[PDB]
RNA sequence: UGCAUCCGGUGAAGCCGCCGAGUGAUCGAGUGGUGGAGGGUGUGGGAGUGAGAAUGCAGGCAUGAGUAGCGAUUAGGCAAGU
RNA sequence: GGGGAUAAGCUCCGUGCGUCGAGAGGGAAACAGCCCAGAUCGCCGGCUAAGGCCCCUAAGCGUGUGCUAAGUGGAAAAGGAU
RNA sequence: GGAGGGGAGUGAAAGAGUACCUGAAACCGUGCGCUUACAAUCCGUCAGAGCCCUCGACGUGUCGUGGGGUGAUGGCGUGCCU
């Protein structure tokens, strides 16, 4: 019989990442995995052993290419060509927390354990958060060198 | 103090004085039994280089023999009318380690 | 001799029924539609008597490659130089020990870097 | 039009779950020197004493 | 464990279910309120539960004894009991079959302390 | 059906559970509760011998559902009585 | 290869062709017929084929050398272009 | 009001009361334990926490070659016969 992890037995901690010029699929990925907990040797599937993340200045990420103009995400409110078109630009313009925000809700297991996980993520635009009462761990994403 | 037996073509990390169920293996119930190893521990310092391994011995002595539960089997291939069963059920022994 | 035919059929009924145990609404009151289910769930039974095995040894790799990353190495690397040292350890034990023992799981990890050759891009 | 099959017994019951009476709190006078069972509705008549109560 | 008694009326003439529906208020309450709401619950179901409830209060009060005031429905139920079964004619000559249903009524009431 | 002949009102058959065993159809001198009169080891013998389907047959009960309808174009209210 | 228009998931032949039919498994999302490969049973063991190794999803966000700015990659021609 | 029913008695038995041996399954209830009101679906199987109860070594709950009931959540998953 293998380890399977408890209900209260999981332990969480906190890290916040700023995202000043970074990436946004380096990130997103990054984010992702220690959101789901990989990084940990205690995960299984079927219970969640992530770590809630706080992402702060949101709005100066930046992606590669020509994208800031050419990058187009999508959503339809529901009714006959009801299609909204909207661009990078624009998002972050008016919404900004939404692009990380779609960006990891995409890698996250589109289950409803995954529906749960995307909870313990929080994104903010500007360089401060009210949850400074929960001691985050700065965390600066790095490879393993190979 | 836990240890790696190597049986039945399987590893299992156990600790002095645990109960195993390892497959069946010609012995008589009560009598014992001697297992190549694959690593020991004891605290802090570990023993992992298979000469060592090959060196250390484990030793226990077998409780009884079990056959397993049922499990059935269902072969079965739709609107073709093949419609096979059977049953099964291994059996197992059951190991007591005494001594590292 | 005409034989009446109430035992027999009364007894794969309830047999059946009873295999069936704890299905869900009517599927566990309805012979005629209970053998549906029993024949398809020990069909089920049957894939994924194996499928579990694959399973299983996936949530074994992915708890390991955890491991090895959180001591700084990669899964495929621990796993090389493992086998380079000659363990004949396997990755059931490794994911045990992963979650059981960190110290012991350092440990191995040292002895599979050492065995790790000096260069990883030789041709030979 | 007609249905396509059974309705679970479950469904037909869910359906069912709504469609109940309810009970009211009475309400007693004091008149002529007794004491009657008379919803709110009748208090005045009650107290009067031509209500119709067996 | 306290005393109960029992007083069912069967192959009472009334649907199951429509029996079902005034026994759902009465459920767990005392005497007294089961007689208030069976009396002002303007069913025609009632007035079956309502004879049925008082005949098992009288029932308890003669055979074992028990004082009136300090009785509650223990348990009450009604299971569909055998049914009547005629024919109805319906238009272009085909006949329909009428199931005339009919319920058993049983309510058994128990003495519970103050 | 044949049999050495036995099992049983100290509870047969049947019904509903539980346990264990066979690779299967099953089995249990295996039992718990109802039932209150017959079953039958073994070895043969003979079969109206094994049901999910056939818009099968007969019986019972489902659901649409407490829904549609309550069968005209004349129509009632009230007093008092049972 | 014939026919069709070198169109059809078209039709008609040959294949000591292959497969499905009468074949479960893995890969191509899904997909009998395409790729890998033959399910006696069980094992919470190991090595591999095709295909893959950032996350959903297991495996290098690998090594070194070059190309691409087009999201080409991730549907297409005649032709055109410092 | 009767129908109907509960006592008392008959009887070995009235869960043999004339709708009367045995009373099964569909079917409809009561109660009990557990699940469920962010959840997209041949309704299971593989994992699987929690809770409920059960049992033995061991104190107030922890271990133990533990069980049954439930099943939060996740992997796979397109009924059957023709
Ligand atoms: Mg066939
Ligand atoms: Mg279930
Ligand atoms: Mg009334
Ligand atoms: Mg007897
Ligand atoms: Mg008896
Ligand atoms: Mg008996
Ligand atoms: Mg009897
Ligand atoms: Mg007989
Ligand atoms: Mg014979
Ligand atoms: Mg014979
Ligand atoms: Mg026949
Ligand atoms: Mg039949
Ligand atoms: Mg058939
Ligand atoms: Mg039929
Ligand atoms: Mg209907
Ligand atoms: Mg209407
Ligand atoms: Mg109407
Ligand atoms: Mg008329
Ligand atoms: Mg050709
Ligand atoms: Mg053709
Ligand atoms: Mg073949
Ligand atoms: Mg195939
Ligand atoms: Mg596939
Ligand atoms: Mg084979
Ligand atoms: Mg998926
Ligand atoms: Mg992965
Ligand atoms: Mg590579
Ligand atoms: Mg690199
Ligand atoms: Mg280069
Ligand atoms: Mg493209
Ligand atoms: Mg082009
Ligand atoms: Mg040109
Ligand atoms: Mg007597
Ligand atoms: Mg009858
Ligand atoms: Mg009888
Ligand atoms: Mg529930
Ligand atoms: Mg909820
Ligand atoms: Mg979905
Ligand atoms: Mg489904
Ligand atoms: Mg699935
Ligand atoms: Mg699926």
């Amino acid at each position: 019989p293998t380890y399977t992890p408890k209900a209260g037995d999981t332990t969480r901690s906190w890290y916040v990442i700023d995202a000043s010029d970074v990436v946004l699929g380096r990130l997103a990925s990054a984010a992702a995995t220690l959101l789901r907990g990989k990084h940990k040797p205690t995960f299984t599937p079927n219970v969640d052993g992530g770590d809630f993340v706080i992402v702060i200045n949101a709005d100066k990420i930046a992606v590669s290419g020509d994208k800031l103009t050419k990058k187009f995400a999508y959503r339809h409110s529901g009714y006959p060509g009801g299609l909204r078109k909207r661009t990078i630009g624009e998002l972050l313009e008016k919404h900004p927390t939404r692009v990380v925000e779609n960006a990891i809700i995409g890698m996250l297991p589109h289950n409803k354990l995954g529906r749960q996980i995307q909870k313990k993520l929080k994104v903010y635009a500007g360089p401060d958060h009210p949850h400074a009462a929960q001691q985050p761990i700065p965390f600066e994403i790095k490879q393993v060198a190979q | 103090t836990y240890a790696i037996v190597k049986t039945g073509g399987k590893q299992y990390k156990v600790a002095a004085g645990d109960v195993v169920k390892v497959e069946k293996l010609d012995s008589e119930p009560g009598a014992s039994v001697s297992l190549p190893v694959a690593l020991v521990v004891d605290g802090a310092n570990v023993t992992s280089k298979a000469d060592d391994l090959a060196k250390v011995a484990v030793t226990a002595e077998v409780l009884e023999h079990t056959k397993g539960p049922k499990i059935r089997i269902h072969k079965f291939k739709n609107k073709t009318g093949y419609h096979k069963r059977q049953g099964h059920r291994q059996q197992l022994t059951v190991l007591k380690v005494t001594g590292i | 001799a005409r034989v009446k035919r109430a035992l027999n059929a009364q007894k794969k009924r309830r047999t059946v029924l009873k295999a069936s145990k704890g299905y869900r609404g009517q599927r566990s009151r309805l012979y005629r539609k209970a053998k549906e289910q029993q024949l398809h769930s020990l069909t089920y039974a049957y894939r994924d008597r194996r499928a579990r095995k694959g399973e299983f040894r996936k949530l074994w790799i992915s708890r390991i490659n955890a491991a090895a990353r959180a001591n700084d190495i990669t899964y495929n690397r621990l796993i090389q130089g493992l086998k380079a040292a000659g363990v004949e350890v396997d990755r059931k034990n490794l994911a045990e020990l992963a979650v059981s023992d960190p110290a012991a799981f350092t440990a191995l990890v040292d002895v599979a870097r050492a065995a790790l050759p000096e260069d990883v891009n030789a041709p030979s | 039009a007609v249905p396509k099959r059974r309705m679970s017994r479950a469904n037909t019951r869910s359906r069912r779950a709504q469609w109940k009476a309810e009970a009211p709190g009475l309400v007693t006078v004091s008149v002529a020197g007794q004491q009657r069972k008379v919803p709110r509705r009748l208090l005045k008549a009650a107290r009067l004493g031509l209500v119709d109560l067996d | 464990e306290f005393p109960s008694a029992t007083a069912k009326a069967r192959y009472v003439r009334v649907s199951a279910t429509k029996a079902r529906r005034v026994i759902d208020l009465v459920r767990g309450k005392s005497v007294e309120e089961a007689l208030d709401i069976l009396r002002w619950a303007p069913q025609a179901a009632s007035e079956p539960v309502a004879k049925v409830i008082a005949s098992a209060a009288a029932n308890a009060q003669n055979n074992e004894g028990l004082d009136p005031s300090t009785l509650v429905v223990a348990t009450v139920y009604a299971d569909e009991g055998p049914t009547a079964k005629r024919i109805r004619p319906r238009a272009q000559g085909r006949a329909f079959r009428i199931r005339k249903r009919t319920s058993h009524i049983t309510v058994i009431v128990e003495s519970r302390p103050p």
